[PDB]
């Protein structure tokens, strides 16, 4: 039966394939339509082009370069290529379909050649009439100027490009000394430039001069710019009796270029109905051979020998596959496929469904695992949506945001086939995620008792105010319970509000940090375990736990200790965990609060045991490798390894009061846009109230959605990622893995 | 050039008001110790912690724009080392959150003072305490994140290069980075028997 | 330090170009080139490389030594442009200032092709694209400096560099037009060279001054060589073609000005360490190829320093004239001179 | 088209939203009106807001139609 896959890679296998090479074609097509299979390169020693169906690639290289060509001419004559079925071979299926002969193919191959053959002559042919047009049609421009143009050969005159004019008269009247006439008239619309293969603004010029060897230069200055020189009669009946000459002669040339463009429109709309079919056609015929390649050719037997990866539960319909090709073929093949054991490392591959897929590729955007590691994925599905949810807790804004992606999921048939911009596409792609991210926030902004910056008064209050007072009059709450589930409501507008949330989400973030670094650094173990790497149970993993769990576990055990204990019932002073924490190192064996009976004893011990934990983690590893340069690369690794161990512990416990920071901000944030535009509304009265109460309404959402759902939103998403990436991964995640990435046909885009 | 034209008529115009007050024989009036005596021990506090926030930030901000730019730069011809690289980014951003932890930490002292107890010999310690300790902190987290940053960049160029390069180049880094943290211990030290304006 | 504001604007550059640095081929690579048995099989070679399918458009048939060049060129400065597109500000100068050299051997090139009637069709393929200027084809109007200065070079970057040329003859031919040439060449270093000592700051600064001193060293030596063609000329008029700004400067330059004969230029040399070895022994073409890339070779190990533009260009240009070599040799069938390609990575 | 549906979208909030608001004021909710600073009158506001809501559901009728058509 099938493995589940997602708790470490799958299972993998390598086999041997004796190919005979009559059957070479053929069974490199059923393999693709199975893929599953992922090849090695036998050849990897061998020059590009000694590689030994090099010849084969250059046929079908050839044809997908005029492929190439004729769908450019498509895009010139903007005809649109027609599209195949995607689904017309196989999705995925493994679904056997028979591959071309090859006589197909090389009827290809000469269609190809003998349609550029015809394409590149017509083509040129029509270019040659297009010139033609576009140098009678400014000439014929010309003419039609009228005499005013010409009244200051007496001249020289012509046509040149709207960009370059402004320099030809600044060179012009040096040329004349100062003596230039010069005229300047616009053309209306571009020129088409077909060598240039682009269009440009033009304008008409004329040039004054008499002396023969000045009407001489100037026609080399213009024609050394990109000018076009006309001749023009300079009396009125001669220009008119020109332009009926043009026009004759442009009349008629319309003819030709008519007949030879429905000619040509003719060729490429055969072409434009099949071109699609026939490149995935080629396009596949020349990936097998990029496949054959990869195989090691014995000449002797003529058999094809290729190494390929294969999932280890798959091999029986691997088997089942090649079974059905050789009943087709009817040859008695000997044992087609044969399975391996080598000391070489196996691609990493995961099996997801549409809900784990979005997490598994946020895992593998970092580095692929090494083989049979524990994955990052099943971890993150939980905790990347929830580390967000501790920043971003609001009840509203979970609420909107939890609506949006419900909106994705429920629609995902359709949302699916439609063609998605990358700006969305990302959206889409992780709905899965955002619908987690939302209902997670929703949990969180209960706990917090916040939405859209206002309190829940869901239970009775554990603070009981005085009896009496008068307006303006300063009152202290007394303590009568303590609310069941989330933040007491009595806090709300509390003048000393920030005081104690701050003092709840520091504490919050420090412990939530911890026991994610905790559980995420017990992979570690869980690795060594299975690799049988008892070194590193006693050179790591023991070492690291010890130095952390003493200190900032320490830490933790502390918050959580001095909320159990009534200080003052006691009427004993309340310790500051600050700077106890700081004084344990910079002057152990001295306290100035306890926090608990023999505070001092036990706290010199911890310290001696992280202390100690430092050679340890540094030295037994090298050591037991010298007693079995090496030992030289062993040693410079492993000590570095402990610096950055070290003094990570420190960074990254300290990095998680980002939990708190940007929790802070964006309750913050809220409460004053509320205060600014919909708190607003509700001073006015009449209708006046109740236009602004509209109109500020459609500011506060507006601006809710667009600040704080969607910029702070993801900024809050942004930085749990990080979170994963560094502060977790790093201490259980190794990677440096082969990606799985079989041998499979699709659907090329063109 | 006109800014060190100003400078040394600062000088000038320094040097002259003192032989002036010097020579007259009123010399005693500059009297920096009653100005110390004099000024308010909240302004010292206060920007002791502003600049401690204030410059870390530009320590980290000035380390990100180093090393961000040259990521993105080589990242063009190898996209691998975008995600492999922002260890680097980290180092620099770091430093920004020592600068935070010491403004919660001083923070905690800035309670009101008695009127008759204003400028006693505990307050005016602590006020001097806060200034120091936070330009301590400021200045060398803004030393080290541009030194990180610097180095962040020529990782990154090197990864883009030869994938072994980095874990070599990256010891330089966490070298750095040291200078951060060694800040905020002197800071805490500092700070540490400061009392809160009583 | 240099680190601390050049990324200011450069670190995206930066961080390109070495991307390109990367891309050099090494000499393991032009080992392989070099056994290939048809340009066909090169392409094939070549695709494996950094230049990848730069020639995937061209034909079986259409291969030859002078496309290839053509296509590896035009790759080179494709990439040129766009990094001086993504630019500003003193870099933007520095960029402009590579392109000059380019230009003035363009304007060379334009005169003499057509003191010879041959039409400006011809010669425009044969122009260097990087010294492009929209009036350039207009030098094909006349044949003389003096008209061609006031109609054309006048609105030209170049036109600072013309003080010592108008006190040539009124007629213009080969002799006189190399002479113009390197004239403009020894204002155009001693301006570039004043140009980096003013406005590029440290570590780019050294590092450029010796590479431009390099460059002007490497002109005034084949100047001289060159002169001893000709019958004789005035050691005070040699003397104004040699630039100030090199090595051999003042010293060198001033018994190069007055050698006569190889024995003399040989003498010249001797008392300078850098060069001592250049004309006694081999090909002296190849020596400066050789000199020149291990200069770049070092400019590539600083780092936060504009000079690494110059080095990349100069670099990849010598990748060029090695990629063509070894075609020409495949081309030809003769492999005897093929391992003469010179490389440093 | 388009349009209707950032309409539809938002005026559906706004009937939501104001009509609970104009509940709390309605009810002297401490949340409202607890504040020396907050309005005098919970009914006299609630009113202005409840002709709020009204407001956008005449919004929300409309553009139903036209992103039903």
């Amino acid at each position: 039966e099938k493995e589940e896959a997602i708790f470490r890679s799958a299972e993998m296998a390598l086999v041997q394939f004796y190919i005979p090479q009559e059957i070479s074609r053929d069974s490199a097509y059923t393999l693709g339509q199975l893929g599953l299979v992922q090849f090695r390169d036998l050849n990897s020693k061998v020059r590009a082009f000694q590689r030994t169906f090099v010849n084969e690639i250059r046929r079908l290289d050839n044809v997908e370069r005029q492929y190439r060509y004729f769908y450019s001419l498509l895009k010139k004559h903007d005809i649109k290529l027609y599209e195949g079925d995607t689904d017309k071979y196989l999705d995925g299926s493994g679904e056997l379909y028979v591959p071309p002969s090859g006589s197909v193919i090389d009827d290809y191959v000469r269609n190809a050649s003998y349609l550029e053959e015809r394409l590149i002559q017509m083509e040129d042919a029509t270019d040659q009439i297009e010139v033609q047009k576009n140098d009678l049609e400014q000439y014929r421009f010309i003419l039609q100027s009228g005499d005013e143009f010409f009244l200051k050969v007496n001249y020289v005159t012509g046509v040149i490009a709207r960009d370059k004019v402004a320099t030809l008269e600044q060179i012009l009247w040096r040329v004349l000394r100062g003596n230039l006439f010069f005229k300047t008239v616009e053309i209306e619309q571009p020129v088409y430039d077909v060598k240039t293969r682009e269009y440009k603004h033009k304008n008409a010029f004329i040039v004054f001069s008499h002396g023969d060897l000045i009407i001489k230069r100037i026609r080399k200055i213009a024609e050394s710019l990109d000018a076009n020189l006309y001749d023009v009669d300079s009396s009125n009946e001669g220009r008119s009796q020109q332009l009926a000459k043009v026009n004759k002669n442009l009349s008629d040339l319309y003819t030709v270029l008519k007949t030879t463009s429905t000619t040509l429109e003719s060729e490429l709309y055969a072409i434009a109905k099949e071109l699609d079919s026939w490149f995935q056609d080629v396009t596949r015929e020349k990936a097998i051979f990029e496949i054959l390649n990869k195989s090691n050719y014995d000449t002797n037997r003529k058999i094809l020998i290729a190494e390929g990866w294969i999932p280890r539960d798959e091999l029986a319909t691997l088997q089942a596959r090649l079974g059905e090709m050789i009943a087709r073929l009817g040859i008695d093949v000997p044992s087609i496929i044969q399975v391996l054991d080598t000391n070489h490392t196996p691609p990493t591959f995961h099996r997801t469904n549409k809900f784990t897929a979005g997490f598994q590729s946020i895992c593998d955007c970092y580095g692929i695992a090494q083989y049979r590691e524990i994955n990052a994925g099943l971890p993150t599905i939980v905790t990347f949506p929830f580390m967000f949810a501790i920043m971003f807790g609001d009840m509203g804004h979970g609420f909107l945001m939890t609506l949006a992606a419900l909106s994705l999921v429920l629609n995902e048939k359709k949302i699916n086939k439609m063609k998605r911009g990358e700006i969305f596409d990302m959206a889409f792609t992780g709905r899965y995620i955002i619908l987690l991210m939302g209902v997670f926030s929703m949990y969180t902004g209960f706990l917090y008792n916040d939405i859209f910056s206002k309190t829940m008064t869901i239970f009775k209050s554990g603070w009981k105010w005085p009896d009496h007072w008068k307006k303006g009059e300063s009152i202290t709450a007394t303590s009568v319970g303590t609310y069941p589930i989330g933040l007491d409501w009595a806090w709300h507008g509390t003048e000393n509000a920030l005081l104690f949330s701050n003092s709840y989400k520091m504490k919050l973030s420090i412990l939530m940090g911890f026991i994610h670094m905790t559980y995420s650094y017990f992979f570690s173990l869980a690795n060594h375990l299975y690799f049988n790497s008892m070194i590193d149970i006693i050179g790591n993993f023991i070492p690291g736990l010890l130095f952390m769990q003493g200190i900032f576990g320490y830490l933790s055990v502390c918050i959580v200790y001095k909320w159990a204990v009534d200080w003052v019932k006691d009427g004993k002073p309340a310790p500051g965990l600050l700077n106890m924490l700081i004084n344990m190192f910079l002057s152990p064996g001295t306290i100035d609060d306890e926090l608990y009976p023999h505070q001092a004893k036990v706290q010199v011990f911890l310290l001696l045991m992280a202390l100690v934990c430092i050679p340890w983690l540094l030295l037994v590893k090298p050591l037991h490798f010298k007693f079995t340069e090496d030992f030289g690369d062993i040693m410079i690794h492993q000590v570095i390894h402990t610096i950055e161990f070290c003094l990570n512990c420190v960074s990254h416990t300290a990095s998680y009061l980002r939990l708190w920071a940007l929790s802070l901000a964006h309750a913050q944030l809220s409460s004053v846009l509320w205060t600014m535009t919909i708190q607003i509304a509700f001073g006015f009265r009449g209708f006046v109230g109740v236009f602004m109460t509209v109109a500020l309404f459609a500011m506060w959402f507006a601006l809710t959605c667009a600040v704080l759902v969607l910029m702070e939103g993801t900024s809050a998403m942004l930085h749990s990622l990080r979170l994963h990436w560094v502060e977790s991964m790093s201490k259980f995640f190794v990677g440096e893995g082969l990606p799985y990435e079989p041998f499979a046909f699709e659907y090329k885009d063109m | 050039s006109f800014s060190h034209f100003l400078y040394y008529l600062v000088l000038i115009v320094v040097i002259v008001y003192g032989l002036y007050k010097l020579f007259t024989g009123h010399g005693s009036d500059i009297n920096f110790g009653k100005f110390l005596l004099r000024t308010s021990p909240y302004m010292w506090a206060n920007l002791g912690i502003a600049l401690c926030v204030g410059l870390s930030v530009v320590g980290a901000a000035w380390g990100i724009f180093i090393t961000g730019s040259s990521m993105i730069g080589a990242g063009v011809r190898a996209p691998r080392i975008t995600t492999k690289n922002l260890i680097s980014i980290i180092f620099c951003e770091v430093v920004a959150i020592y600068g935070l932890i010491i403004a919660i930490v001083f923070s905690s002292k800035l309670t009101v003072a008695t009127a008759e107890n204003m400028y006693s010999k505990s307050n005016l310690y602590t006020g001097y305490s806060l200034f120091w300790a936070g330009i301590t902190v400021g200045a060398s987290n803004l030393i080290c994140g541009i030194a990180v940053g610097i180095t962040g960049a020529t990782a990154a160029i090197s990864d883009a290069a030869d994938s072994a390069l980095f874990v070599k180049i990256l010891v330089i880094e966490i070298f750095g980075s040291i200078l951060g943290l060694l800040g905020l211990i002197v800071g805490l030290l500092m700070a540490g028997k400061a009392s809160e304006f009583q | 330090m240099e680190g601390v504001y050049f990324n200011i604007d450069n670190g995206f550059i930066e961080g390109v170009v070495r991307g390109y640095r990367n891309g050099l081929l090494s000499n393991n690579q032009y080992i392989n080139l070099t056994q290939c048995d048809t340009l066909e099989d090169l392409k094939l070679q070549l695709s494996s490389t950094d230049y990848g399918n730069f020639l995937s458009s061209v034909s079986s048939e259409s291969l030859t030594t002078s496309l290839i060049q053509e296509y590896a060129s035009s790759k080179l400065y494709h990439e040129f442009n766009y990094i001086r597109d993504q630019s500003s500000g003193s870099t933007r100068k520095f960029m402009d200032y590579i392109t000059y050299g380019y230009m003035i051997d363009n304007v060379a090139l334009m005169i003499t092709g057509t003191i010879h009637d041959r039409d400006k069709g011809e010669i425009l393929q044969r122009c260097h694209p990087l010294g492009w200027f929209d009036t350039l084809p207009t030098l094909s109007v006349a044949t003389d400096l003096e008209s061609l200065y006031e109609t054309v070079l006048v609105d030209t970057p170049l036109a600072p560099y013309f003080k010592n040329c108008f006190d040539t003859a009124e007629e213009l031919d080969d002799m006189n037009i190399e002479i113009i040439r390197n004239k403009l060449y020894k204002a155009y270093l001693e301006d570039f060279y004043n140009f980096v000592t003013e406005e590029i700051p440290e570590p780019a600064k050294e590092c450029m001054q010796t590479l431009l001193g390099f460059e002007a060293d490497r002109r005034s030596i084949n100047i001289a060589l060159n002169s001893l063609q000709s019958s004789d000329i005035d050691p005070d008029l040699k003397s104004d073609l040699l630039p100030n700004i090199g090595k051999l400067y003042p010293l060198a330059t001033f018994h190069l000005a007055q050698a006569q004969d190889f024995e003399g230029v040989r003498a010249a040399l001797a008392n300078v360490y850098e060069y001592r070895g250049f004309l006694e022994t081999g090909n002296l073409e190849d020596h400066f190829y050789q000199l020149e890339m291990e200069l770049c070779r070092d400019a590539f190990t600083q780092q936060f320093a504009i000079s690494t533009v110059w080095a990349w260009m100069k670099s990849k240009e010598q990748e060029v004239r090695n990629i063509t070599w070894i075609a020409e040799c495949i081309a030809q069938n003769q492999r005897e001179r093929i391992n003469n390609y010179i490389s440093v990575y | 088209t388009g349009k209707a549906w950032c309409c539809t979208v938002l005026s559906a909030f706004g009937v939501v939203i104001l009509s609970v608001i104009a509940h709390l004021f309605n009810t002297n909710h401490e949340s409202f009106v607890g504040s020396i600073n907050d309005p005098e009158d919970g009914p006299a506001v609630a009113h202005t807001v409840y002709l709020a809501a009204l407001v956008y559901l005449v919004f929300f009728v409309f553009c139903g139609f036209q992103v039903y058509l």
